[PDB]
């Protein structure tokens, strides 16, 4: 129920690892964001210096957030597509942290991965539609915005549009073709909610990686878990703690902290370190090396 | 509910 038991023998990465290899822990949900794709060459939003929010004056823009709002995008779709060309990676290579989640899947521990990212790196690492909630959509597909025809286009088609700097318009009806991402101001995909109502009824561990937990309703997921579900954050910086002035969230440090753990560093390093404790380090090394080699050969 | 910053 709502009893706040202490399931981890100690609020550390080693405590989480022993819990992951006990019998109580059979369903794991990952919540991930842009931090886990920065070492794949896709920059943050809010990280000072790197993050996009510091790097977008050049966009004739009245509000550094407007380039991701649906309202602004309806009026002026060009800056987004211009920004999309800048950021489009030359090669899609998922990170160690991505591959840690594919290890979760391969070992039957992955109940679901909820991602805020739209870069398709979860799928390239081998997470299937049954494993994934792309909470903010994806670049992988695109649709005519006209309610009358909503023709679908593949990333191959959208990429050439963006690289040829020509605004994507629909071959059937000449309306705008928008990548299948959830802009700020749009409604999250239905499957987000149907998964959320069911997944969080029996998750045994939350793995929060590479997200500042500042976009809603995604950030609210950490509170859907039952009160005794251990929660591990792997992130550059602590996140998800209740504001002192503002049901609340992460509790790493207070006297009544009992299940939240913050491993601070690179998501790739933190997943490397967790895998070591689990005896998966070599297993993780071969998988990343093999898949990077396969991708490097394309 | 919709995608919103905070
Ligand atoms: N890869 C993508 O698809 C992408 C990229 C940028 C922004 N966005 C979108 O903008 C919004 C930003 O939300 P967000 O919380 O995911 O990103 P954010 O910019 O708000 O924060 C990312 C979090 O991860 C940390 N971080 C960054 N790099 C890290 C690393 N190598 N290792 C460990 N921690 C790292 C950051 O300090 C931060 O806490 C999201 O909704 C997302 O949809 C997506
Ligand atoms: C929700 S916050 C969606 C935000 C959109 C992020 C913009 C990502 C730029 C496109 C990256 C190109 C990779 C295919
Ligand atoms: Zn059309």
């Amino acid at each position: 129920g709502s009893q706040k038991e202490r399931l981890l023998d100690e609020l550390t990465l080693e405590g989480v690892a022993r819990y992951m290899q006990s019998q109580r822990c059979r369903r794991v949900i990952c919540l991930v964001g842009a931090g886990i794709s920065t070492s794949a060459g896709i920059p943050d939003f809010r990280s000072p210096s790197t993050g996009l929010y510091d790097n977008l004056e050049k966009y004739h823009l009245p509000y550094p957030e407007a380039i991701f709002e649906i309202s602004y995008f309806k009026k002026h779709p060009e800056p987004f597509f211009a920004l999309a060309k800048e950021l489009y990676p030359g090669q899609f290579k998922p990170t160690i942290c991505h591959y840690f989640m594919r290890l979760l899947k391969d070992k039957g521990l992955l109940l679901r991965c909820y991602t805020q990212n739209i870069d398709t790196l979860e799928r390239i690492a081998g997470l299937e539609q049954e494993d994934l909630v792309e909470a903010h959509g994806t670049f992988y597909t695109s649709h005519c915005v006209s309610a009358s025809c909503r023709h679908e286009y593949p990333l191959s088609w959208m990429k050439e549009k963006i690289f040829s700097e020509v605004t994507p318009k629909c071959e059937d009806c000449q309306s705008l073709v928008k990548p299948d991402i959830v802009f700020f101001g749009e409604s999250l995909p239905a499957r987000f909610f149907s998964c959320m109502q069911s997944d969080f009824l029996k998750v045994d561990l939350l793995l929060v990686m590479g997200t500042s937990l500042q976009v809603q309703p995604f950030a609210s997921l950490i509170s859907k878990a039952p009160l005794s579900t251990p929660r591990l954050l792997i992130n550059k910086e602590k996140a998800g703690q209740s504001d002192p002035f503002l049901g609340g969230g992460m509790d790493f440090d207070s006297k009544k902290a009992y299940r939240d753990v913050a491993w601070l560093g690179e998501c790739d390093q933190g997943c490397l370190a967790l895998a070591e404790l689990l005896g998966w380090k070599k297993e993780l090394e071969d998988l990343v090396r093999r898949e990077h080699a396969s991708i490097d050969a394309q | 509910p919709r995608k919103q910053l905070a």
